[PDB]
Formats: C-alpha cells, structure tokens, sequence
C-alpha cells in the first residue's frame, strides 16, 4: 500500500505498488491498485481493500452514467464532490484514502481524498503505509512543470522508496499517465530480480491416497 | 369513454390533445420572446407586457416589475412565456435543479443539461393523468465549458431541441422565416474580425428581429434584453439607457 | 473468519485444468468436531465452482443466495453464466452486508470461456483458469495461480509458494494440490479432518477424497 | 376527483361475472394456439408461432414456450407483453421456494402462487387483469409429470391435454379423440404436430411455424427444446404416417 | 365549456383553463378590498358590503386586514376561509425564514413563495384551487412601499395601488384621478371614504363606521402595522357633500 | 491551525495559516482555509477538516439558492453610477483582485449566511467558523460561529483555531478602533506569524483576504520570524 | 347544476361551491338555538327534538370547558367530532400551559378544521354549524358556517324558524345593558318561543338553556330552576 | 382512488389504448435497423429542418453503453425518460457484474418498464417504439420494443410511418450474409425511396456497431460518402 501521484506540465502521473497483505503476510505480489474512473481521470487508493474497490466501481459507473446524460467529458472536481459526500455519510467507517488525478477543461488537477470525507488539491502526494517514505523522496526532488519523462521516473523512485523502506509495500510498480487525449497504464514497470530461484520439484504421479474417486464426464 | 379531457390518454389518432391545448394556452398570451445566438455571445428578448389573461390590463402596475426574463443561476438565464403562475413555478423548479446539480456534482450546470432535466419533468406531467401540464415554454441561454454560447427552447410537450436563432410566442409560424432570413445577413457579412461585437452585431440583430416579427415600434420601456456573452458570462439585464441606443439604429 | 468452525479452502491452476480443494471438518466449538462430510466446495455452474470457508451458518446462508441468483441469472438468460460475471457478483453480495458481514472467505474457481471462432468451422474455444480469492467484505484479490482462504490461509500460502509450478496437466496438478493441502492441514488443530480435492478439466470433473490424517 | 374517469375494473356485473375478465378471456381466444400433452416419457408443450415477417430472427428464440425453472416450463397464450411480467414473477417464485426449503418447487405449488397473483388483480386494486393464460407443464418427484392450465380470472386446473388459444375447439377435439393414456415421446410429438396442423387447418406444418419442447426426465430433467432443424424429421415422420 | 370546465387540470380546446376563471367571478362577487400607496405609508381598505343586512355582527369584529412580521399587511377578497389558510401559510414562511436567516423575509420573495403555494393547487385532480385574491403590502423608509396582488393561479403582480372585489372597476377609475404617491396618508383616508360613499352600489350609506375597516403602515405608525384608532376615523368622516 | 479576522475602517481582513496536520504529521501543506462562499463574503474554517469542508459545500448550495431567489424582477439603478498595495515588502506576496457586481441587490446579507451554520451544525459536529464579508446594510462585519453553533457578531476582531490563544493578548493590544488598510495588513500578518512561531499547528504560507465595499483582494505571504533578543 | 354538483371541488359557472352550499342548509333543518350576549353574561337556549313521545329529547347544549359552551345545529354525528376536537383542544392548552384557551384562537382552530375538509375531494364539508358562546374576559358569541367562516355576533338563531326568532332579537337592543339575568334569560326564552310553532308544542322543561358569565362557569339551568322561567314566559 | 388503470380491455378483447399508441408510432419519422455479418446498422431520417435548429442538439440515435446503441420512433419526450432510465439499468447491471450488460437482458428489463405503464394506474402507455442494437459475446443483436411492451428479435426492421411497404422493400433486398458496408447502402436506399422529395443529406442519421468496436455515430462527413449510391 504505497500510492502516489504528481502534477506535470500537461498531465498527471499516478504510481502505485503491487501488494495486498493480511497484515502479517502477503496475499499476492501483483494487485492493480490503480483504477479507471474515466478515460481522462484515474484514481488510486489505500485502506481496506473492500470499501476501496467497491467505491471506485461505484464512482466509475456513476461518472460514466453522468458522462452519458451529459455530453461532455467528466470533471475531476465532480468525482471529488461525489466521493467526499459518500465518505462523509459513513462517518469514518468506509476507510479508504484515495488519490484521484486527471485532466478536464481546467488544468491537470490531482486530489487527495481522506477516509473521513476531506479532500485537498495538491501538486503531488502519497498515501498508504509507505506514504511517509514515498513523500520524502517526492519533496526532495519535485519541481514545477516537470516533463512527462522526468516526472515518470521520479514516481519510480517515489514508489521504490516505499517499496524498500516499508514492510507493508512491495512488488512491482505500475504507472498511469492521464494526459488529455488518453491514458497510458503500464502494468509492470520495476522490481529487479536475481535471487535464489526455487527449483521446481513436482511430486510424482503415484502420490496421495484417494480412498474414493467419483469420476464423471459432463457435456 | 369519450373523455379526451385526460392529460395523457391517447386520442384515437394517436395525439394527446391536452398537449395541443396547452401549447394553445401559451399562444393565447401573445407574448413574443426572441433569442439569437452569435459567436461567443447569446442574447434574449421579451416584451415586458401583461400576459393576456382575465385580469384587467396595465393601469397602475409598475412596468419595471413586469418581466418575462429570469435567471436560473449566476450564469444561466431563461425567458419563460406562458401562464404567469406556471412560468413562476417553472423557474423555481429550474433553479432547484441547477442548485442541486451544483451541490451534487461540484460544478455549475450546463445550459443544455438544465433544460434537458427540465424536460424530463415536463414529460412526467405528460404521462401521469392525475396532474396538468405547465402551459409554459421557455428559452434558456448560457455558456458551456468551451466558452461557446448555448440556446435551447422547451415546450409544454417535453421537447428540448435547442436552436441557434429561436422565437417563442404567437408568431412563430412566420417568425421562423424572418429570423432565418435576418440571420443570413450576418453570414453574408464575412468580415470575420468582429472582436467582442455582441453589442453591435448580436443585440442589434435580436432587436431588429423583434421589430420585424411584431410590427410595433418597440419603446425601450416595453422590451428588455439579456446577454450571457463571453467576457461577462453573468446574464446581466441590459439597462434601458442603451436599449434605446440600439433603437436609435433604425438607420 | 473464525476459529469456530475451522475450515480452509484451496484452489490451484494447471496447464489447462483447475483444482479446488477443501477440508471436510465441521467443528462446533474451536476444538470440537461434529461432522466430516461438510464439503465447502459448491457447484455454482458447469464451470463455476465456489469454495466457501468460515462460519458454517454464513457458508450455507451465502450459498443459498449465490445459488438463488446464479440460477435466476442463467434462467433469465438462456445462457451459461461465466466466472468473471459471477465473481464480481460475489464481491458485491458480500459488500452489501458491509456492516453485518457474512463471516466467510470465498474462493471462486472455474474456466473463463472465451468465444472466438477457434477455426473456420468451429464455434467456441479453449478455456482459461481464472482463480480468485476474497475476504469477508469482498475484496477481489484476483490471482493467476493458487488462491487460499480459511484458518490455514497462512499455512497454505507457505506450502503453495514452495511447491506450485507454472503449468501442469490433470494428473500432475492433483498431486501438488493434495500435498499442498494434506501437509498444511496436519499443521492445523482446528481443521483438516479429511480433504476433498476436486480437479476439473474442460471435458470431465474428477472428485477425490484423500486419506487425510484425522486428528 | 377522477370518479367520472374510472372504469371500475374490479366490479361485478349484473349477472355475477367480471367484464374485465370476460374480455380478457376473449383476448386469449384470439391469440396463437398452445398444445399440452403428457406422455409416459415426458410432457409435451407445442405452440404456434404467429407470423410477423421473414426478417424475424427465428433462430435462437421464440416467444411462446419459456423456461420457468429447470423442471417447470410454460406455454403462453394471450398478451405476450404481460406474460413476461408473470414469467419473471413465477421465475422469482420458483427460485425463492428453493431458497427457503432447499429443494425445487413442486409444479402444483408454483401454479397456485402464480395464479394468486393473477387473481389478486381482479380482486382488488382497480387495475386491469392479466390478459394472459398459459399451460405450465413440469415434472415433480411427488406426482410425476403434470400439466396445469391457468386463466386471467386466476382459477387453474390440472389436465392431461389442453389446447388453449384460437380455434381451441378444433384442437381439443383431435386431442380428445387421439390422446391415448400411454404414449411414447416420439408418438406424442407426432400428435402435437397433428393437433397443431389441424387447429390452423393446414394439412402439413411448415417448421417456420409451430415449435415444440418437452421434459422427459432422465433422472436429470434434460428439458430439451427444438430448433427448427429437428422438426423436419418430425414433419417427415408425420408425412410418412399421414 | 363542453365538459372541459369540470376539473382544474384540463385545458379547453381554445387553450383557456376553465375552473379558474370561475374563481375569478367568485372573488368579483365578493366584498371589495382596496390598497394604495402614499408618500408616507400604504393604506389598505376593506368594505364588508355583504355584511350589511345581518345587523347582528359585533361592530368591529370582522376584519380582513391581517399582518405578518408586524410590518407586512395582508388583505384578501374572496373566501374568508381559503384566504385565512394562506395567511397561516404566509406566517409559516415568515417564521421559517427567521429560523434560518435571523431576518424578516423580504416582501418580494414572500409574494413569490405564496404565489407558488396558491398555484400548486391548480395542478391536480383532487385539490380544489383557492378562491382568494391576496393583497400584500409593506413600507420602508429607505425604499418606499410596494403592493403585490396574487391572483388565483399564481400571477403575483406589483402595483402602486389596487382594488380587488365587486366594484374594482368603479374604484380604480376614481383612485387614478390623483397621484396619491405625493398625497399625505392622513388626508388620503378622507378621499377613500368619498369613493366608498359614491362608487359602492348603496351597500354603504352614511352608516359605515363598522362595515368598512382598514389600517396603514406609515411613518406615524413607525413603519409598522397599525389599525387606525377610531378617533382618526371620524375626522376623516367629514364626507358631508350635497 | 489559526484563523484571524480584523475589521478596519473600510473593510474586513481574513487571514489563516495553510496546514492540515494529522497528529504531529502534516497531511498537506498549503491547504485552503479562506473559502469563498459568495463574491462579497468569505469563510475561515477550522476544527476537524472533514466536517468544515462538508459544511462549506452545503452553505455554498444554500448561498446560491438564496442569491438568485432574492433577485428582484425588473431593472434598477437606471442612471446611478455610484462607485469609488504593500508592494512586496513582505517577500513573495502573491496577489490578485476581483470586483463585485455592485449595489448589492442580488447578493445576500452576511447575517443570512451566518445562521445557516447554526441551523446546520447545531449537531454533534466539531467545527468553528469565522464569517466575514461586505453587506449593503451593515457595512463590514465579522461573525464567529463557535463549536456548537454559537454566533456572536464581533465588531472588532475574531480569532479561532489552536494558535488563537497564543496571540489573544498580542492582538488585544495592537488593535485600534479605525485602522487603515496598511496598518490592518501588518497587524494581521504579524498576528499569524506570531501564532505560527510558537505553535506546532503553524502553517506554511499564510493567506490574507481583504473584503472591501467594491472588491476583494487576496494575498499569500511566504515568511518566517526571527526575534533579536 | 346537474354537472356542477357531484363533487366538492367543481366551481359553478358563477363561482359557487354547491357541495358546501348544500351542506350549509343542513343546519337549516336543525331546531332553533338562540344566544344572547349581556354586558357580562351569555345565555344560550336551544329547542330539544323529540322524535316520538316515548323518546327522550335530544341533547342540544354541550359543555366544552369551564367557560365555553356550544349549541350545534346540523348533523349530530358531525358535531360530535367537533366537540371532541374542541374539548381536546381546551384541555391540551390547559395542560401544556396553565392558562385558559383564548376563545378567539380556539374558534380559528376549529374554523379551519372546516376548511381542510373542503380543499380535498375525498372529504366533505361538515354539515354542522356551531354556536361557540364563552366568557374569556368579556362575553362573546361565535358562529362557524360549514364553509370555513366564523363571526363574532351579539345574537344568533339556527335554522328551523330562525327568521322568526331573529326578528325578535333584531328589534331588541336592550340586551347590552340587560343585567339581572332574570331580565336577560326571559329575553332569550321569549326569542326561542317566537321561533316555536304555534298550535304545536309550547316551550316546556324539555328545552335546553345554559349560562356563562363573569363568575358564572358554564352551567345548565336545572329543571326546578328552569320551570319558573317558563312561567314568566307565559305572561 | 387516484391510482386506477386507464388502459382497460375493450369488449372485443383489445387494449384499445395501446392501439392508439401504435397509431402515433405509425406516423413518426421512420427509424430502421439492420444487422449484418460483422455489425449492426440503425438508421433514422430526421426530416430536413429549418436552419434555425442545431441538428446535433437532437439525435434520434443515442447510445446506451459502449456497444449498445438505440433509436426510437414516437414521442421525443418519452424517449429521453426511457433512454435515461435505460442507462441506469446498463449501469446497475455493471455495478453487480463486471462485464457490460448485454442486449438480451437490457431489452427484457426495458420491456418490463414499458409494460408497467400499460397496466399501472393513472398513466398512459409509452408512445414510442425502440430499436436497441448491440454487440455481445453472443454475436450481434437487433431488438424492437413496442408501446405494448412486447419485444421482438429482428434481422432488419422498420418502425416509422409507412413501414408496411418500407419493410417489404427490405425483405427482397436483405440476406443473412450481407456485408456491413452493403447494409448501410441498403439502409440509405430504403430511407431514400420512402422519403418523399429525396434530399437525403443533412436529414439522415446512421449508427454502426462495427464488429465489436465501440458503438459509433457517423458524423455527416462520414455520411456524404454513402450518398453516392
């Protein structure tokens, strides 16, 4: 749970780790914590994965329904007002810190939501357990109007700082670029290799015990 | 039964006569309101006259009060023409939608979404027999997020077409011809260098259309214009001191 | 998820087949067993197998709802329901009880049923494994290989990580998931009174009940 | 006050009948015909597809014989529009019984549920009745194959063979004269074609027309439905013996 | 009129909405009410002409002059019950405004809210439209007074002086003789009596200390609602003419 | 956080720090706390950040609803034409100014907007607000909405937030009845800077907003404090 | 006429609500009832109705509060709803507060109860008119018509032969200074006798009569007390 | 007493109110749907209007979802309320199941809503007919929904005025293995021959499915190239 995002010269860049944990142990090394709200806005979240995953689905489809009744591309501020009112109703129970960034008729804007319903427009941020580790490297290196390429690898360092220094975050890093025309969501981007690889040793066919075998064929 | 008195029941020819009768109710007021759309500028006109109703006409009413032009938000304005009670009720419904849209979505309603939402209610009347249509047809102007003008007209029958030179009143059968003709002159003029000439290309165009649609003289105290052009985007009622300034461009 | 009614559910993916396994215990209290037939693997559809682990009340109560809606979907459809549509339904069903949760940790296992031409003279095509795992509030922790839940989720993760290989046939996959389950149940004292491995292929379904240690 | 505008759809007539149900029965007496048949192997339902155009898909669909549950199915004759209201309702009923009692709903119990809702509208509510009546054939382990014929009034009745729809009399006559108590599945299918052909006074059916389905429980309730291809053999077989 | 004038929610083929113009002839056969602006304050007037033959009412009990917020005069001319329903609703809106805004409701939106409440009843089968024409007035120092007249079916119109009731045509033609906006309020009381004595069809004749009752909101009332004390009526009863 | 409001001779001045701290950690620097409700009045929001932001959203909806409702029908003020620095001494003083839609017929009173809060947060909701803006009748005014919906009109100055207590007596001394714009700006700038020097809820840049009869000007100041003693 | 009568919503082409004009004459069939207001007393008398010479006379006068009493004239069932409403209103006010309900405010509270049964079409106008006679701090008499309307009077009459009784009251201006209730109760009783048909039943000890005044709470006039009053009426 | 059916069975057993609704559908502009081997075409003619109107502001071919289009022929007011209500179902379905709703279930849901107004009290039947076309994992679809509520599966259909001979024209020019490009050619021709005073430019409309591409509405630049023949 290390998510981050920053505003660039004409686009927003969102980066996130890939790891879901039961708290002592890790469930999977590859969880897409980035989410598609619309073609021009994307969101990333932290907190409980239950409330986090539904809310984005609820947000994405409300936005899409809004983008159909209305005939213009969705506003970034529209989702912030939609989420925060939803989060405000459930006083603090729907705990999900969310960063959503995108572009609209205004500039590339990025918002950091909070589980209690508060929001704030930022040039760069980071949430999750590795937020503090990721926010440090962000501040030390952030500038205004960074180029897309230069700002893209800054998030790589921003996430990798949380990947390595935080226990609760790890795995591959994934990035999304939310430029006006379209997005670019790169699913693998990092996490180097060359450890002691486990030798595959499959147990032979005559194993197990199987008191019963109720074979049947369906069609 | 023979009761075509119902608001909804299809007549054997497939028509809803109540829709036709409600439209006839708007024509009965013989109040003509004209709005035209230019380049990054929209203007709208009404007649500042008593709706033709049972009550005695103008003797002591302060004519300043009598207007057919309202505004829905700081940037969206409308010209409801119809029964005075229905027009007053229509704007309050319209104002609530633009207010609710703002609170629920965090940004100001489009001029095209507001009238579409309005039409989605006028349809409910059309389909529920327990109530009655608002005999009110309105024209809505505004500026979208692309700094482009927008003009839309809705009808007692839920219908939200949206024109670029629109007329409502009792002369729309022939006002469609003059407005089409009079709007082609600004197309024949291909100077294309009019830099914020809403004052002298659009407002004067609309006043000329009203002077031609109905053949009176248009005293400055019996008309009113409102413009939501870019560089204002506020739907400000243009004062009488410069309305007769355009009325002095009969030359 | 509770120590009460301790039980675990495991699923694994082979080369062109998937295997879903569970333990058959039904423990009344933590350390008190009452039944060893309590199969936690249910057949939602011909190629959609769900595995419910947790409190048996919510295991059954959720299973009634799932079976009541899959049938309603399929009958209203005249079309076999696919996993990723069903899987998302299970995610929303659990969330609808966000504040009165169904104390279960479901597993959804079954083929994905792509539908390209497969030939100039064919209609439907090969299948995809589609393993996925949830929790009590329905977080879709989709995974390309083994997924586990239950009280031995942590015991099963370690063994599966060190024994699972990329692709295996029906015979090879069954042995690995059986070893990954038997030797993981033997380290739990609240689950594992008899396993039931159910490896299924696009053509057939194999049900085996292992001679698990009962202790 | 819309008192003058009301029709009083739930009011008795001077002769003790209900005019709305009286007319609804008339509506379903002009709809396409539907045939029910119980054989030893299974129950046969076959209805007549009213012709609309050759541009109809007529490949993967037909709007007379729906599926209510894995072991129950119906053949609708009447207003097709509000049938789907009752079909969806009965689908809900047959699936909620399985939710409560953890077993499939017996056919005789679904019918009384779907007939109570059909009757409730003509008892109270001031709404028009359901101008729809459909045979509901199904297999239940308690009383075997069953066939029930419903009514807009809400009163149903078990049957061995019924031919509701237009020209039902000419199709009940042939059913009554040729329905042997013990029939094989293929024998019953031929009978269904014979009564469908004679009801619409055609010597031979066309297979761009009447469609057929059955249950024939094979310990698994196979519940098969015919695409048009399988009916040529049925049409071929009818031609050979008739 | 051929059946289109029964319910308020039907439009006649010529567009005119009946059942509302019938109300207009109900108020126009009712006791007249008057309200005009002067240079110091609004003065209202209600001539209870229908209450002359009774000879049993208490002298100055009946009163159609009501006030809200102590600085807004509301008078009507129609059904004394239907109008009294609106006054309680007008007071409710004034209270609702104060509970929210710590400020007396501005008059120009009080008439808007009342116009919608009155109009809301002209939109339904069941609801009976109100049969009252409402006159609302208020005076301030920084801005002079203003009078609104809320007819049935909305239509709130701002006036500089209005008469509504049976003889409103014979009252207006006499009021417009003088520009009362420059006339004092003390001597305007004399003028309206001359209209009551003449323009009233012999309903009121030299015995009207009781039939007609009215109030102002002027400077001598500190711009607050106040009925005129009887010691000022009789000096205004120097009507001895011819 | 900290929040100030000073009423000078011809307007009202609102200042605040810009920091939303969450338990000795700043969730974000440069968080807006001078929120615009209407062209003529602004709101200083403090307390729990989640509660204050969601109150402001409600009030803006009420403000819009009542602004266009109290719009008189016709045309007014036909012929009337009633109309009328600090030069970066404080370093990095950003700035822009906008003008009203004057005569105040449309825009509503500050007292109207003020008791929206009581009517709204007379609840179990923790947020303290300061309301300041221009008004047609009461020229410039400053309402302090307390924790449970307790408004009192402050005719001199109002302070709130955690850092208010550190400048409670500093401000009571430097205050004068009719301060000019320059004196009020320096006073309100030094009040915040002192409330920031000795409070761990000290913002980053400080945002000062001035409401006058015909315009609102907004400054953001980036500065620290260095006593010589 | 035939069309403009069916419901209580349609206005006649002359703007008349027939279905409340029709209920307004149900009061014209009830027996006469007369209220007289003195300087500090109110006297209410009504003629009870005997449907047979076995039946007991129907009750006409009802007590609402300590100093409030009424005399219905119309449909008895409709009146019973209003007395319960008024009684439950004066008691609640004497419970929520410790005062006596303002009689002016109480009449308005019951005058708009008539109203709410007139806007809707599922309801009907009350067929009963009331005579709210009370002494709050000064004597006062009210009357509520079936259409929402109320007035403060100095004398009343209800329905049966009210025009006959009104003539007696319309020509009597003494009632204001008519102290000495004996002199005032005779004035009301003579009025009630005036409406009473000749060559028929005379005013007997089966006619209601009650008083309310300064220190006189609403009390019936007992038959032994009432009996001698009837004697002076014969004079 | 205010909820009683206005649609009642006539003595001859016909819902006569529905027969009136179908009369008005049979007098509107002809909408038309055609499905091909690799896509579906829905086309409607929008009569040549005055230059005052903005043609793009009204579109009889709206879009339900990524692959599901729609077109109507009836009262424009009812289309909007039905289209807006149809989009909720397409979103409500996707809020439960991951995939986009498919046409068969969408049509059944919508038809159940058109049927409700046929039976429920105090309301009139919908005065329009819809043509919902889409691309699914089960191939291409083209359905039609009557005002009565019953829906039909079509390969090619017409719903507007004079659809009797309009559909007869399609029967002799349609085959199952028709190319999508040829389908548009036939779709233009059938509208062209029915439209009296053939000026079929600026007064036509096309919507295409294109073999599992997202549903797209051809703007007029992409239409004039289809009017050569």
């Amino acid at each position: 749970t290390t998510i981050c995002g920053l505003v660039c010269q004409n686009a927003v860049i969102l980066g996130a780790d890939t790891r879901a944990t039961e708290g002592p142990i890790v469930a999977d090394k590859n969880c897409s914590k980035l989410h598609y709200i619309s073609k021009n806005i994307w969101c990333a979240g932290a907190g409980v994965a239950g409330d986090l995953e539904h809310t984005t689905l609820w947000l994405q489809h409300n936005v899409e329904l809004h983008r159909l009744n209305t005939n213009t591309q969705p506003r970034v501020s529209m989702c912030v007002s939609r989420l925060t009112q939803e989060l405000f109703k459930y006083q603090g129970y729907k705990v999900c810190a969310i960063v959503l960034g995108g572009v609209d008729v205004n500039g590339p804007q990025l918002y950091g939501i909070h589980p209690h319903g508060s929001s704030c427009l930022l040039p760069f941020t980071a949430l999750g357990s590795g937020s503090l580790n990721a926010m440090a490297v962000l501040e030390a290196k952030y500038r205004d109007n960074m180029t897309i390429e230069e700002g893209k690898n800054l998030v790589c360092e921003a996430i990798c700082a949380g990947i390595f220094n935080d226990l609760g975050s790890g795995g591959n890093v994934d990035i999304c670029v939310i430029t006006k025309d379209s997005y670019q969501h790169i699913r693998p981007y990092k996490e180097p290799n060359m450890r002691l690889y486990h030798l595959p040793h499959p147990t032979i066919y005559p194993k197990g015990t199987t008191p019963i075998l109720s074979e049947k064929i369906e069609y | 039964s023979m009761y075509d008195r119902h608001l909804t029941i299809f007549s054997p020819d497939g028509n809803l006569y109540q829709i036709e009768y409600a439209i006839k109710a708007v024509k009965n007021t013989n109040i003509t309101s004209v709005g035209v759309k230019g380049e990054n500028c929209a203007v709208i006109i009404s007649q500042k006259k008593m709706a033709t109703q049972y009550i005695s006409q103008d003797k002591l009413l302060d004519y300043n009060n009598i207007t057919n032009i309202y505004n829905i938000t700081d940037e969206i304005g409308c010209s409801m023409v119809g029964m005075p009670g229905d027009c007053l009720s229509m704007v309050y419904k319209a104002r609530s939608e633009a207010s609710e849209f703002l609170y629920s979505n965090g940004y100001n309603v489009n001029a095209e979404t507001l009238c579409r939402n309005i039409c989605d209610k006028i349809q409910v009347y059309t389909q529920h027999a327990y109530m009655r249509l608002h005999a009110c047809s309105g024209m809505i102007i505004g500026i979208d997020e692309n700094n482009k003008p927008e003009l839309f007209k809705f009808d007692p029958s839920g219908f939200c077409a949206g024109y670029r030179a629109c007329v409502i009143g009792n002369k729309e059968q022939e006002s469609i011809s003059v407005l089409e003709r009079l709007l082609e002159k600004r197309k024949k003029k291909i100077q294309q260098e009019t830099i914020d000439e809403d004052i002298r290309n659009t407002t004067i165009l609309a006043i000329e259309a009203l002077q031609t649609i109905l053949a009176f003289d248009l005293k400055a105290s019996e008309i009113e214009v409102a413009i939501v052009s870019t560089k204002n985007r506020n739907f400000t009622q243009i004062s009488e001191k410069e309305i007769d300034n355009y009325l002095t461009y009969i030359a | 998820i509770y120590n009460y009614n301790g039980g675990c559910v495991l699923g694994m993916s082979g080369s062109n087949c998937v295997a879903i396994a569970c333990d058959l215990r039904l423990g009344a209290n933590t350390f008190t067993t009452v039944s060893t037939k309590f199969s936690k693997i249910f057949k939602m559809n011909n190629n959609v197998y769900v595995g419910l682990s947790g409190l048996a009340t919510d295991i059954q109560t959720l299973y009634e709802i799932l079976r009541y809606r899959v049938n309603l979907y399929e009958v209203r459809q005249d079309a076999e329901m696919d996993v990723e549509c069903f899987a998302n339904m299970l995610s929303s069903i659990l969330y609808s009880n966000r504040f009165s949760p169904y104390f279960v940790n479901p597993i959804v296992v079954g083929f994905k049923l792509k539908h390209y031409v497969d030939e100039e003279g064919e209609k439907k095509v090969n299948y995809e494994p589609y393993l996925t795992a949830y929790d009590l509030i329905g977080a879709k922790c989709e995974t390309r290989d083994f997924v586990v839940n239950g009280v031995t989720s942590e015991q099963l993760f370690g063994m599966c990580e060190s024994l699972y290989v990329k692709d295996q046939d029906e015979n090879g996959l069954f042995e690995t998931i059986s070893q990954c389950l038997l030797s993981a149940l033997d380290r739990d004292c609240i689950s594992g009174w008899g396993a039931e491995v159910l490896v299924l292929t696009p053509e057939k379904i194999i049900k085996k009940k292992l001679k698990a240690r009962m202790d | 006050m819309a008192r003058r505008y009301d029709s009083r759809t739930t009011t008795f007539s001077p002769e003790g009948r209900l005019y709305q149900v009286e007319y609804a029965l008339e509506a379903i007496n002009n709809a396409s015909i539907t045939i029910g048949l119980i054989t030893k192997d299974g129950v046969i339902l076959g209805a007549d597809k009213v012709f609309i155009s050759k541009l109809i898909d007529k490949a993967n669909n037909y709007e007379k014989i729906y599926k209510i549950d894995k072991h129950i199915f119906c053949g609708v004759a009447g207003l097709n529009a509000d049938a789907n209201i009752l079909i969806n309702q009965s689908r809900l009923y047959a699936q909620r019984y399985l939710y409560n009692y953890n077993e499939v709903q017996p056919v005789s119990q679904l019918v009384v549920q779907i007939c109570d809702i059909k009757q409730s509208y003509t008892q109270y509510g001031g709404l028009r009745p359901y101008g729809v009546s459909f045979l509901i054939g199904g297999y239940d382990t308690k009383d075997g194959y069953q066939l029930y014929h419903t009514d807009p009034s809400g009163n149903y009745s078990g049957w061995f063979a019924t031919a509701i729809g237009t020209n039902n009399l000419t199709a009940s006559s042939v059913l009554k004269q040729e329905w042997k108590n013990d029939m094989t599945l293929e024998e019953g299918l031929l009978l269904a074609l014979k009564t469908l052909a004679k009801s619409t006074d055609t010597e031979i059916p066309k297979s761009e027309k009447i469609e057929l389905a059955y249950l024939t429980n094979k310990d698994g309730e196979v519940y098969q439905k015919y695409l048009t291809e399988k009916e040529i053999e049925e049409l071929i077989k009818l031609y050979t013996q008739k | 009129s051929a059946g289109y004038d029964l319910s308020v929610s039907t439009f006649s083929p010529d567009g005119r909405l009946y059942q509302v113009e019938y109300i207009y002839k109900s108020i126009n056969n009712n006791n007249t009410a008057l309200c005009l602006e002067c240079k110091d304050g609004i003065i209202c007037c209600c001539i209870n002409s229908n209450m002359d033959k009774n000879k049993m009412i208490k002298k100055n009990s009946y009163n159609r002059i009501y006030h809200v917020n102590n600085n807004i005069i509301i008078t009507y001319s129609g059904f004394d019950g239907d109008a009294r329903n609106i006054i309680d609703r007008a007071r409710s809106e004034a209270n609702t405004y104060y509970y929210n805004f710590h400020t007396n409701i501005p008059l120009h939106i009080l008439v808007n809210r009342i116009s919608l409440y009155i109009h809301a009843y002209t939109l339904y089968w069941h609801m009976r439209p109100f049969a009252a024409s409402i006159i609302i007035s208020s005076f301030n120092e920084k801005d002079k007074g203003d009078i609104y007249c809320i007819e049935p079916n909305g239509a709130c119109y701002k006036y500089s002086g209005i008469v509504i009731g049976k003889n409103k045509e014979m009252f207006k033609t006499e009021i417009e003789k003088k520009d009362y906006k420059d006339i004092n309020v003390r001597d305007a009381i004399e003028d309206i009596y001359k209209f009551i004595l003449t323009s009233d069809d012999h309903m009121n004749k030299n015995n009207l200390q009781n039939l007609v009752n009215f109030s102002w909101i002027c400077k001598e009332s500190s711009y607050e609602f106040q009925n005129i004390h009887e010691e000022i009526l009789t000096p205004a009863l120097n009507k001895a003419v011819e | 956080t900290t929040i100030i409001g000073i009423i000078y001779d011809n307007g009202v001045m609102l200042a605040c720090d810009s920091r939303t701290s969450s338990g000795t950690f700043i969730s974000n620097k440069c968080s807006r706390k001078i929120n615009r409700i209407n062209e003529n009045l602004y709101v200083c929001r403090s307390g729990a950040s989640a509660h204050s932001q969601k109150i402001i959203e409600i009030i803006k909806h009420y403000c819009v609803s009542m602004k266009n409702e109290n719009r008189k029908k016709g045309r007014f003020h036909e012929g009337e034409t009633i109309y009328d620095d600090n030069n970066l001494v404080t370093k990095n003083k950003y700035f822009y100014e906008d003008k009203f839609n004057d005569y105040n017929p449309l825009v509503e009173n500050v007292a109207h907007i003020t008791k929206k809060i009581i009517y709204t947060n007379n609840n179990f909701l923790s947020c303290a607000l300061i309301f300041g803006g221009y008004d047609k009748i009461k020229k410039q005014q400053l309402y302090a909405v307390n924790l449970n919906g307790s408004i009192i009109e402050k005719h001199d100055f109002a302070v709130s937030g955690s850092g208010s207590i550190y400048i409670q007596s500093y401000l009571q001394d430097k205050y004068k009845k009719f301060m000019t714009k320059k004196e009020c700006f320096n006073l309100i700038l030094n009040c915040v800077k002192y409330a920031m020097h000795n409070d761990n809820s000290s913002g980053g840049l400080i945002r000062i907003v001035n409401i006058t009869k015909s315009f609102v000007e907004e400054f953001t100041v980036v500065n620290t404090q260095m006593n010589f003693q | 006429r035939n069309l403009y009568d069916t419901d209580n919503i349609i206005y006649s082409p002359e703007g008349r609500l027939y279905q409340v004009e029709y209920a307004s004459e149900a009061i014209k069939q009830g027996t006469c009832a007369v209220a007289i207001k003195s300087k500090d007393y109110v006297v209410v008398s009504g003629l009870k109705k005997c449907i047979s010479k076995l039946s007991f006379p129907q009750e006409k006068i009802f007590k609402i509060d300590d100093y409030i009493g009424i005399s219905m004239s119309g449909i008895t069932s409709d009146a019973k709803v209003l007395t319960k409403f008024m009684q439950n209103e004066c008691l609640s006010h004497k419970f929520l507060y410790n005062e006596n309900i303002n009689i002016e405010s109480l009449v308005r509270s019951v005058a708009d109860k008539y109203q709410k049964n007139t806007q809707k079409s599922s309801k009907r106008a009350f067929g009963v008119g009331l005579m709210i006679a009370a002494y709050h701090n000064e004597p006062c008499i009210f009357e509520t018509r079936p259409n929402g309307s109320y007035f403060e009077y100095d004398a009343l009459s209800f329905g049966a032969r009210s025009h006959a009784s009104k003539t007696y009251l319309e020509k009597n201006l003494h009632l204001f200074e008519e102290c000495s209730l004996e002199e005032l109760i005779l004035h009301c009783l003579k009025a009630l006798k005036c409406s009473l048909s000749s060559e028929s039943e005379l005013t007997i000890s089966n006619t209601a009569l009650a008083v309310v005044g300064k220190n006189h709470p609403w009390q019936e006039i007992s038959s032994l007390q009432l009996e001698e009053y009837l004697s002076k009426v014969k004079m | 007493e205010y909820s009683f059916s206005l649609t009642t069975f006539s003595p001859t057993g016909k819902l006569v109110q529905i027969e009136y609704a179908l009369n008005r559908v049979s007098s509107s502009s002809p909408a038309l749907g055609i499905r091909a081997k690799n896509g579906v075409i829905i086309a409607t003619e929008k009569k040549s209007p005055n230059e005052l109107i903005e043609e793009n502001s009204i579109f009889k071919i709206q879009q339900i979802s990524e692959h599901i289009g729609i077109v109507y022929a009836g009262m424009p007011g009812d289309f909007r309320v039905l289209l807006k209500r149809a989009r909720k179902e397409a979103i409500r379905y996707s809020l439960q199941y991951g995939s986009e709703i498919l046409v068969k279930e969408l049509v059944k849901i919508i038809a159940s809503i058109v049927q409700e107004f046929t039976q429920t009290g105090g309301v009139r039947p919908f005065g329009l007919s819809l043509l919902i076309c889409g691309v699914d994992v089960y191939g291409y679809h083209l359905y039609q929904i009557d005002p009565s509520g019953c829906y039909f599966n079509w390969m090619a259909t017409c719903v507007g005025k004079d659809y009797q001979n309009n559909m007869s024209f399609l029967e002799k020019r349609y085959n199952k293995d028709i190319e999508i490009e040829d389908a548009i050619h036939t779709a233009i021709l059938t509208l062209k021959e029915s439209y009296e005073g053939v000026l079929n430019e600026k007064n036509i409309e096309i919507g295409v499915a294109y073999d599992n591409k997202p549903f797209k509405i051809l703007t007029q630049n992409e239409i004039k190239d289809y009017l050569i023949e």
